[PDB]
RNA sequence: GGAAAACUUAAAAGAACUUUGGAAAAAGAGUGAAAAGAGCUUGAAAGAGUAAUAUGUGAACGGAUAAUUUAUAAGAAAAAU
RNA sequence: CGAGAAUAGAAACUCUUGAAGAAGUAAAUUAUCUACCCGUCUUGAAACACGGACCAAGGAGUCUAACAUGGAUGCGAAUGAGAAUAGCAGGAAAGCUAUAACAUGAAGAGAAAACGAAAAACUAUGAGAGUGUAGAAAUACAUUUAGCAAUAGUAUCUUUCAA
RNA sequence: AUAAACAUACUUUGAAUCGGCCAAGUCUGGUAAGCAGGACUGGCGAUGCGGGAUGAACCGAACGUCGAGAUAAAGUGCCAAA
RNA sequence: AAAAUGAAGACAUUUUAACGAGUAAGGAAACGAAAUGGCGUAAGGACAACAAAAGUAGUAAAGAUUUAAAGUAAUUUAGAU
């Protein structure tokens, strides 16, 4: 069972002026200026994040395969979620080896717990080996 | 000044910058008096009343 | 530099905002300046009878 | 007994914590996915609900 | 921890002392440790190395043993006539070593290395009696307080109390309600994951049994 | 105040005495953590050193603005020529090589006050905390192992401690080496700008070591242990016991330690002894637990039942729904 | 804690809750207590009334010591001695010993009375004595007494 | 849009106890949930005034509980509050419930045969309030009351916060 | 009056001989764990060069909606009686 | 013919597409609709108003001191006494301890001399606690008692020429 | 009569502001002004959206993100939905 | 906002109803039914594999460049180089 995941804009916030100047980022910021196109709500330039587009409570911080993701550094944490493996994924912190992912990849099989990062720091084992 | 306090007198107008003393020395104070003190015990012994 | 000299504009708006407040009841029941005599003989008889509600206070 | 959030598979000679359960003692259990059921067959002459 | 208010425990110091010591001084941090057959003959665990002294490398890619050449105190290295490279060009020249990384296994003995050598396991001797005239005193008090046990019994094993008497304190009740949600969150998945680690033993045990 | 007793172990045959002392009323003290995070914060600050940039950092120019009409910005300028910095910017905050905003004082308040009876009702709180094993475990401490969370030890073993290795069999015979190890395996290195000033190990804490009067020559011994810290019973503060602000410190007791907590925190009834002027207080409730009011109202027939609140049914509309 | 000023919260807003129109400028209509008798007349007047003039005459050298009385009332005598004291000698009476309050030993000098006293005679030891509390020490069956 | 005369806003009524005490927050939840149950408009008293600042729960002496107690002989007193001690005036006999009793008030009250409860108590025996006296101290006699408003008012003064040249 | 300017590597092992060139250099070769190649740790942005892709009548860029192309991306169980 | 009520009954389905890539999402292009230069002063700027060629790094409500209000905290007719200062263990700019000067407060008025607070209070409204009855599910009325906070007003008392 | 318990009464502390401009079944000075100054109210400033081709103030109507419908001002030859 | 429930679940609980424009300006922190909610930088004190080796790291840190995912957003997370 997964519930359909509803996203109000996809889109992405960025920050106004952010297409014609490169020292202004994409990053959002309100635009206090008095004159300000943005801030009066223009035709055409009306595009300000509200809490309105909050998505819904029950789907938040749903990954698309349906489960909330959980990072794990060792085979201890993956402890912390095995009673709730339908509702959490293990996610490899990124500084975590090669060696030690090698056992959280194992430990996660053994509680049947999903991991995001099952492919991360794979060895040379691709082309001819 | 605006809406009801006290008159203030703070006598900040001259330089006080220069006229500040910190008490840095205060726990080494304690250290030379206290020493200074023991060896005075001695020397004058008994009776360093 | 001339500038408008006065203007009751908004003003009422402004003093309704929060509305004319009303006085309290225990305005209207004032005494300062009242009759000279009516304050003696209301005085009188205030004494005469709280003396007497303290004698049966002692009395029990 | 099993806890019903507990389903063991079995370890190909990799590290097991002290807890889990060996594979002497592991018995693989079938992935079950069809859950509803399929439309009862009736009479050849009776008519659908539908 | 360091009592001495005279020395100082910066590292900034402690490295710029290193690079401004005088000759004097980084004759004794050049020092190598006397293998095992001279450590028997001398009693000395190790000295400043010496030219004319033979080594042993017992760190690095090439455990070679060669004879010191070189003790060069600028950059705190030596040279081994064993231990070269080829310069591109064909000339060859001597690969620097730290002093750590190798053991003195043949001596240059002249007169004072003779002097050196005495002086050091002398010193030696005393304060291993020293240390013993410490350790019967702490052993005579120990006695005196436990006449039925030896001081041996400290560097055996150790057999931990079990005996888990508990204490009625009117606290426990709200210990829940006295930590912070960020710990009491941690501390409540920690009794989750501690209770589903028995349960899982549990059924292992019977499925162990039967 | 049925004031249970407590155990005292040997430390050296790990036998319990026969005699047990009964618990200190400094162990029923409220446990008041916003009093303690008040009183921390304070402490916290007094062992800063004074700093300050110089004076006339950045202050030793000459330099006047060159003023409007030359088609530059009004800060002030450097007089003179003949290098890069003749002509630049000048003592602004915004410019380089100027004084920065308002310069760091020596004089700033770094020590910070408390009252003293605020102190004493902080140390309370943490000696009462450490007695809860629900709060010390959940500091990170290892106590699964010690017989009693008060852990009390004869002050025959400890007069006999003299060497590390006495030190370490006591803390191994007690059960305590579990949190001492835990401080061994977990030292790291620290981590940022802190390194260069000198600090750059990051160790755990352990076991506290809490001694008498008549025990102060087996400080020397445990004073070299990883994790753990000595402190004397007299001089028992917020940092010691609430480390990071976070109370419930792994406390060993021992015997000297221990019977004068009454004569040091006093009782709730009694007044303090060591620390004149102080009592222990009493909690806003005198048994902090729910339970037992509930059920008395029950008893009495006064509570209602459990309300579940009613489904509202949806709107319809009944000109055209006919149910 | 400068992570708690409003300075936090106004980072983003030009004018740093200050306002457009009129700037945060250096002044605010001068330095210190300035301009007491021409622009802030009004804020004198009704705070600080009496502000400006004198009243009353120099004292060239004043001997503040002088001045020193510190007072208690009679309702405040007996807990000088303490309630065990005062419950001790409760059934006390004329020809038997009565304790004496030394006002003096305890910090204060002039003895006023206001409130009541437990019905028990004392003796009140004091340097000066308010006239209603004579009074009421004599109407319990006490004695004033002077020092010094 | 409506032609709403003021939009929603906070309600100025505090529903919990302040701060960050665990004693405290337990009496909310005690109250909170007997003002729930029994639905005694004494309970929701009670629990009202837990939630009051420290200013607006001002202490009551011994002697306010003397003279309101003197016709409630066989009374309990319940002000939620500190409970000082008039040390001018005698304590009689008299059970007490409050939040806080001061060291001095306490033992005067336990020798004069009363009792010092406190509101975990009063809640197992009196849940409803029965055989209670409810008490809260003046709130008028705060020093700070004085200096409120315009001193150069013609009917009720301000008393002139002292400062530089104050005759 | 009054600046700017820190960092090869563990170790110079700092290329070393050949061909092209007047030379500087380049291409091989070689040292090194790795060119990190002395303008030497990493190497951002502005600014350029190359390669791949796409568009085009007096500005350019942005947003909503689709279409085309590209990429990502969803599964091994299983019917009635 | 027929409401209520009583008696009994009848609903669990098809098709197409998808690892030869479904649904969704992103990027580039095209098309329809849509879009004036940001900051600032200003009644009003896209303005023929000023600053702004471009990028990186730096860059502006801070610190000390006095007062006040307010939220959390300790104690409470007292509070502080990390006033100087003197001791303790440990070696320590940290911590602990010191029947203690003084500060603020417990009494207020008067320029000052000179003084220095009860009718053991009163009135009004007001928080709370019980019973009875009924609706009847909660709840709604009658009745007994209590009178805190707050506000207003009264006697009485201290000082002042004047409360 | 009607409405009004997220009613009512407030208390304390404090910000910003006191250059304003527009409309009109209004007025005064002026020949008059997109002029100067006022009484009442609604606005703009501080405000976007639909319409008046364009427009600070006119008309409709005031704004969380959206889907489907009835509408307002005003429109229905094409640009432009009818 | 009101009811209901409430030692720890969890998404800052459940239900119901009303509401959501905005320059200047205000809404410090803490407060279980929370007296607005959060993101980011650096340093300090703690905590970070509970059975005696206890966060990650030469089986590749920080940083840089891009690709995808989560969040209304501030931003975060992961992959590849």
């Amino acid at each position: 069972i997964k519930p359909k995941i509803v996203k109000k804009y996809t889109g992405h916030f960025k920050r106004f002026d952010s297409n014609r100047f490169l020292r202004v980022k994409a990053s959002w910021r309100v635009p206090r200026g008095i004159d300000n196109r943005l801030r009066r709500k223009f035709k055409g330039t009306n595009l300000l994040p509200k809490i309105g587009y909050g998505s819904a409570k029950a789907t938040r911080n749903m990954l698309p395969c349906g489960l909330y993701k959980f990072p794990v550094r060792n085979t201890t944490d993956l402890e912390m979620i095995m009673m709730q493996n339908r509702k959490y994924a293990a996610e490899i912190s990124h500084a975590v080896s090669a060696k030690k992912r090698q056992e959280i990849i194992q430990r996660a099989k053994i509680l049947n717990i999903r991991v995001l990062n099952a492919d991360a720091r794979i060895k040379k084992q691709e082309v001819a080996q | 000044m605006k809406h009801n306090q006290a008159v203030s007198n703070i006598h900040f107008c001259k330089d006080w910058r220069s006229k500040v003393h910190t008490w840095f020395k205060q726990p080494f104070r304690k250290i030379r008096r206290h020493q200074t003190r023991v060896e005075k015990a001695k020397a004058v012994f008994p009776a360093t009343i | 530099s001339k500038d408008k000299n006065r203007s009751s504009h908004n003003q009422s708006h402004k003093a309704h905002r929060n509305g004319f407040y009303k006085p309290k009841k225990s305005a209207y029941m004032s005494t300062k300046g009242m009759n000279v005599q009516v304050l003696k003989n209301t005085k009188a008889q205030r004494k005469f009878a709280l003396a007497k509600k303290l004698e049966a206070k002692k009395a029990a | 007994s099993a806890p019903q959030w507990f389903v063991p598979v079995k370890a190909g000679d990799a590290k097991v914590p002290a807890y889990y359960p060996t594979d002497d003692m592991i018995q693989e259990q079938k992935k079950k996915l069809r859950t509803r059921k399929g439309a009862k067959i009736t009479a050849l002459d009776k008519p659908a609900w539908n | 921890m360091k009592f001495n208010c005279k020395v100082s425990s910066n590292p900034s110091k402690a490295r710029k002392a290193l690079y401004t010591a005088n000759a004097s001084q980084r004759a004794l941090m050049m020092s190598a440790r006397l293998s095992k057959e001279l450590r028997e003959k001398y009693n000395v665990i190790a000295i400043p190395i010496h030219k004319d002294d033979e080594v042993k490398i017992i760190k690095g890619h090439q455990k070679v043993a060669g004879k010191v050449t070189a003790v060069r105190r600028s950059k705190y290295v030596i040279n081994i006539d064993k231990l070269t490279k080829t310069k591109a060009n064909g000339q060859t020249v001597p690969i620097a070593i730290r002093p750590s990384n190798v053991i003195i296994t043949k001596l240059f003995l002249n007169k004072d290395r003779e002097a050196l050598l005495a002086k050091k396991a002398e010193s030696r001797k005393s304060y291993k009696e020293l240390v013993a005239k410490r350790n019967e005193e702490v052993a005579k008090a120990f006695t005196a307080v436990y006449p039925a046990l030896n001081m041996d019994i400290f560097g055996k094993k150790v057999e931990p109390i079990t005996e888990k008497k508990p204490i009625r304190i009117p606290s426990k009740k709200m210990a829940e309600k006295l930590m912070s949600k960020p710990t009491l969150r941690a501390y409540k998945t920690g009794i989750k994951v501690h209770k589903a680690k028995n349960a899982i033993a549990a059924y292992k045990a019977a499925l162990a049994k039967k | 105040s049925l004031r249970p007793f407590v155990t005292i172990y040997d430390g050296i045959t790990g036998e319990a005495e026969k005699t047990p002392v009964r618990l200190p009323a400094v162990f029923l003290a409220p446990i008041r953590g916003d009093v303690v995070h008040f009183v921390y914060r304070n402490q916290s600050k007094n062992t800063r050193q004074p700093e300050g940039v110089s004076t006339e950092a950045g202050k030793q120019h000459s330099a006047i603005s060159w003023g409007t009409g030359r088609a530059v910005a009004r800060i002030p300028r450097i007089s003179g020529s003949g290098s890069g910095r003749n002509g630049q910017g000048a003592f602004g905050n915004m410019t380089r090589k100027g004084h920065m905003f308002s310069p760091l004082k020596n004089f700033r308040k770094w020590q910070r006050k408390t009252p003293k009876q605020m102190r004493r009702f902080a140390v309370a709180s943490c000696i009462a905390a450490s007695a809860v094993p629900a709060l010390v475990s959940a500091r990170g401490h290892h106590i699964a192992g010690v017989p009693q969370i008060p852990l009390v030890v004869n002050s025959k073993s400890i007069s006999v401690i003299k060497k590390t290795k006495q030190a370490v069999y006591l803390l191994k015979k007690i059960n305590a080496y579990s949190d001492v190890l835990k401080v061994i395996a977990s030292k790291t290195v620290r981590a940022g700008q802190g390194k260069m000033r000198g600090r750059k190990i990051k160790e755990r804490k352990g076991p506290l070591v809490v001694y008498g009067n008549d025990d102060l020559q087996a400080v020397k011994a445990f004073r070299n242990i990883p994790g753990v810290d000595t402190c004397r019973v007299e001089n028992l503060s917020v940092l010691n016991l609430a480390p990071g602000c976070h109370m419930g410190r792994f406390i060993i007791w021992t015997e000297s330690a221990f019977k004068k907590l009454n004569t040091i925190f006093g009782t709730q009834k009694k007044m303090a002894q060591g620390k004149s002027g102080f009592r222990i207080a009493h909690a806003q409730m005198a048994v902090p637990d729910m339970k037992r009011v509930v059920v008395a109202a029950e008893k009495a027939k006064l509570l209602r039942a459990k309300i579940v609140l009613p489904k509202v049914p949806k709107r319809a509309n009944p000109l055209k729904n006919w149910a | 804690a400068t992570r708690f000023r409003q300075t936090r919260r106004r980072r983003g807003h030009v004018s740093m809750g200050y306002g457009r129109i009129g700037k945060h400028r250096k002044q605010r209509g001068g330095r210190g207590n300035a301009g007491g008798q021409h622009h802030r007349k009004t804020w004198f007047t009704t705070f600080h009334p009496d502000y400006f003039g004198k009243h009353g005459m120099r004292v060239f050298h004043l001997k503040a010591n002088k001045y020193y009385c510190p007072s208690i009332n009679v309702d405040s005598l007996w807990s000088l001695v303490g309630k065990d004291v005062q419950a001790q000698y409760k059934n006390a009476k004329v020809g038997e010993e009565v304790p004496v309050i030394d006002c003096v030993k305890h910090g204060y000098f002039k003895v006023l009375g206001k409130g009541f006293l437990p019905k028990q005679p004392v003796i009140v030891r004091a340097r000066y004595f308010s006239e209603k509390a004579q009074q009421k020490i004599k109407a319990v069956g006490g004695a004033c007494e002077l020092t010094a | 849009a409506i032609d709403l005369d003021r939009h929603h806003v906070r309600k100025h009524v505090s529903k919990t106890a302040r701060g960050n005490n665990a004693y405290m927050k337990l009496l909310v939840r005690l109250y909170g949930f007997l003002a729930r149950r029994t639905q005694s408009k004494f309970a929701k008293t009670i629990l009202h005034r837990l939630c009051l600042s420290r200013v607006n729960r001002p202490i009551v002496s011994t002697s306010k509980l003397a003279c309101l107690m003197k016709k409630h002989p066989e009374e309990t007193a319940v002000c939620v509050n500190t409970v000082t001690y008039d040390s001018r005036y005698p304590v009689p006999k008299m059970n007490v419930c409050a939040l806080k009793f001061t060291k001095t008030a306490e033992a005067a009250i336990t020798k004069a045969g009363g009792k010092c409860l406190r509101f975990d108590e009063l809640a197992l025996k009196a849940p409803t309030g029965r055989k209670t006296v409810l008490i809260r101290g003046k709130r008028n006699v705060r020093e700070a009351l004085k200096h409120f408003g315009k001193v150069c008012a013609k009917k009720n003064p301000a008393k002139q916060y002292k400062g530089k040249q104050t005759k």
